[PDB]
């Protein structure tokens, strides 16, 4: 009744159950749909299903997996001098780590639960994706350093096709996922 | 909980639910606004915010001072977008430009 | 610790939402304070630069006035002059804080044989007399922004202390009077079934 | 209104009709310092930068206090040929002042 | 019992009464007399009796009565940020409204039964009281906006009058009254 | 509340209870300095005021965190040993010094 987790239903459940997702209406209400809150929602087979993801999804894949679950916490730990300060006063070692934080959040994870190409996804989709927004942030945090600042990166025609990656049909996918990545290689060489 | 079924095309007026969340958000950020100028002072804000001070607190008294009489929801939408005038267009940002460029403006 | 009734349980679990008021409140008021401290930075930049280049100016006449004339003679334009005291100061309250900023007065009426016989050292007087404005305009803008930091400093240990300190031990205390209320439930309905068992073992008795 | 870079300065700042000195050196600076704050030359007094950033000490060893002579550096005249500091000055102002380090 | 209003006795006898008068404990250890909690007491005879008021008292006696109400709400939601703030550090256009709520409890309110007059306090001696408080604070908030000090208001040698005009008694009260009035109406000017 | 028994001469090695004191006490004042940088600003210090902030940091980054490894108790000790190292020898109060001098380095 209140949105708490101390009265006896919730506790017990907790004891018992192996996955939990924390709704939140505050992230519903920032039209970020689904509202799972990836702060307080935790699971627990991920160390059992592993086999699982190397056999059938790739070979590299709770790498990857650890790879957003260590920049989601990157992004709302260092939230609080955005919070403050400004966001144009960042740095630009953790200026970068809010713009991959921020495409995480309206590529990957939200979702349309209506349209039409959208609303599943399979392993190898998501796989690509991930792997898409892995590959820019190793290349944009290798090429910030000798050429550019984040001026100079964050208008760049390969993000504007990973935000539309994901409405594509997976008959179509596997081979969007080659050239968005082939053309990612040769901007971040063309800057 | 039911406001989003009974409001909208041919139920009520069809920009019932967007001035709803407005006015909340509205009211919200003028009552904590109002609260902080007590210890700042008038003339240590920003423009804007001592137009949402001023619109809440004609606010509670204009649109929840009613008193007794008869209040329709024409009236009351139209005493509700007259209110929403003393914000500055722009600064409405969970409204579309139709129903702005249409009902907005008139106090 | 505390005397255990539901009136007191209230008042905690007032006490507890004035304190989470005054987190939000707190919060705004500190950025507000950064507002106008990133407003207070840039004039500070601005003022820096002005200073710096009025001072190359001043020490561009002073090297040209005793250079192309007499160190004797600047000395006796010098100390010809009187010391000029009477600088004064008025006071800001903001914030309930109180600074005292300066202005100066800087008397030009010490026309001291005003056929002045070097050619340069009006030039240079008067340069040095804009080099000190400018730094008592600078003077203000540090200690404005000075006040602005260590009331940010106080605002931010303020939120810290108040909210690791006093969310917590307010809501041990109301964790405290709910369990202990909740005993006092429990042997309430320990004792009616305790009456209604010998209430009812009395048509077993008959 | 103590302005300490050199004496030859300072005779300039006497050019200018105010009070002024030179010490070249950090003790003695802030020994005529502490009996200016003794005794008034109306408390607004600033340093040269290579000889003291911040004479403060001063201000806790003789007036806590009030803060009214206010210490301020200054470029001196074999320094205001190069712009001292001024964007990374700011930037240690901000790491000293609000804890952050930003670039703004 | 337990100095409680949530037994099973205040709380069976507050739905079937008006006028609850709920005292306090904090009111009555210093000797503030009567200890009536004013946040929590209620009266629901002030609608219904306001043309009695207006044709034995006075004519405008609900609106001085419901400015009166309206300056003790906004005391007692200002009492939040003055206990987590302090009494310095506020804007002065507020520390008015507190210490006009500070003497209209030590004025108004504030009663011993025992001295000779006070006692009995008829209704017309009481709107006499709140038109000299609400007279005050309407020229003080006027004349602050002027702008003067505050310390120069809580000095002033025309509300010793204020502090005393509750032990006139109910004949001297008239002239007293007029002679506070215009008192109060002449020092406002000389600020 | 055992572990006085457990210690010493034949049972493991001698150091056990001096270094377990020390590493006690080191740590407890190493988080009261690290509760003090949060109220305080970084300047009010010392130098080994940083040099516990420094081994509490490093011993909650290094002793504690092994994740999945067989450590033994003389790996444990000279991880022990190690950390002291970064301490000065003055700040040892509870160490008796033939230990210091056996190890240390």
């Amino acid at each position: 009744p209140g949105g708490d987790m101390s009265e006896p239903v919730t506790q017990s459940t907790l004891r018992i159950v192996g996955a939990f997702w924390r709704l939140d209406a505050s992230l519903a209400f920032r039209r970020h749909f689904p509202a799972i809150n990836w702060n307080g929602s935790y699971s627990l087979f991920t160390s059992a299903l592993d086999p699982w993801y190397r056999e059938n999804v790739a070979e590299d894949y709770p790498e990857l997996r650890d790879a957003i679950s260590e920049l989601l916490q990157r992004e709302a730990g260092l939230q609080e001098i955005v919070q403050l300060v400004g966001p144009d006063a960042l740095q630009d070692a953790e200026r970068l780590v809010i713009e991959v934080g921020r495409i995480i959040r309206e590529d990957f994870l939200q979702q349309n639960a209506y349209h039409e190409v959208d609303a599943y996804c399979s392993m190898k989709k998501a796989y690509g994706i991930m792997k898409m927004i892995l590959a820019f942030y190793k290349e944009a945090e290798a090429a910030i350093k000798r050429g550019v600042s984040i001026d100079e990166i964050l208008q760049l025609p390969v993000l504007e096709r990973i935000g539309r990656a994901r409405y594509v049909s997976e008959e179509e996918f596997p081979a969007y996922f080659e050239e968005a990545m082939k053309e990612i290689q040769g901007a971040f060489k063309a800057l | 909980r039911l406001m989003n079924n009974g409001v909208g095309k041919g139920k009520t007026r069809e920009d019932h639910k967007q001035v709803s969340d407005q006015l909340y958000s509205a009211y919200a950020n003028g009552v904590d606004i109002r609260k902080l100028v007590a210890i700042i002072g008038e003339d240590a804000l920003t423009e804007n915010d001592r137009r949402y001070l001023q619109f809440a607190d004609a606010f509670e008294r204009f649109f929840i001072n009613q008193g007794q009489q008869n209040r329709s929801i024409e009236e009351s939408l139209q005493i509700a977008w007259a209110l929403l005038s003393m914000l500055p267009q722009g600064e409405l940002k969970r409204i579309s430009k139709d129903h702005i460029g249409k009902y907005y403006g008139q106090k | 610790q505390v005397s255990p009734t539901r009136m007191n349980l209230l008042q905690r679990r007032g006490q507890l939402r004035l304190a989470q008021k005054g987190v939000d409140l707190l919060k705004k008021k500190r950025d507000a304070l950064v507002a106008e401290f990133f407003g207070l930075v840039r004039e500070a930049m601005e003022a820096r630069k002005a200073l710096d280049q009025a001072a190359k100016e001043a020490y561009a006449a002073l090297l040209l006035a005793q250079a192309f004339d007499g160190p004797e003679v600047v000395a006796g334009a010098a100390l010809g002059v009187p010391p000029l005291e009477g600088v004064e100061a008025e006071v800001e309250n903001v914030w309930g804080s109180k600074v005292p900023r300066l202005k100066a007065t800087f008397p030009d009426g010490a026309l001291l044989s005003p056929v002045g016989t070097p050619a340069y050292t009006l030039e240079a007087s008067r340069a040095f007399r804009r080099y000190a404005e400018a730094l008592i305009r600078v003077a203000n803008t540090e200690t404005r922004l000075k006040k602005i930091g260590e009331e940010i400093k106080k605002t931010t240990r303020r939120v810290n202390a108040l909210e690791q300190v006093v969310i917590p031990g307010i809501r041990a205390q109301i964790r405290f009077i709910q369990q202990v209320l909740e005993q006092r439930e429990r042997e309430d309905t320990f004792r009616l079934k305790r009456i209604k068992g010998k209430i009812e073992a009395r048509e077993a008795e008959e | 209104m103590a302005v300490i870079a050199d004496p030859e300065t300072a005779q300039g700042f006497r050019l200018a009709g105010l009070e002024g000195y030179g010490a070249s050196s950090a003790e003695e600076a802030q020994s005529l310092l502490e009996t200016l704050v003794e005794r008034g030359g109306y408390a607004l007094v600033a340093v040269d930068e290579a000889l003291l950033p911040d004479p403060e000490r001063a201000v806790e060893r003789l007036m806590r206090g009030r803060d009214l002579p206010v210490l301020l550096p200054i470029a001196g005249l074999k320094e205001a040929f190069q712009g001292h500091d001024v964007e990374g000055y700011m930037r240690e102002l901000v790491r000293k002042t609000i804890g952050f380090d930003i670039k703004l």
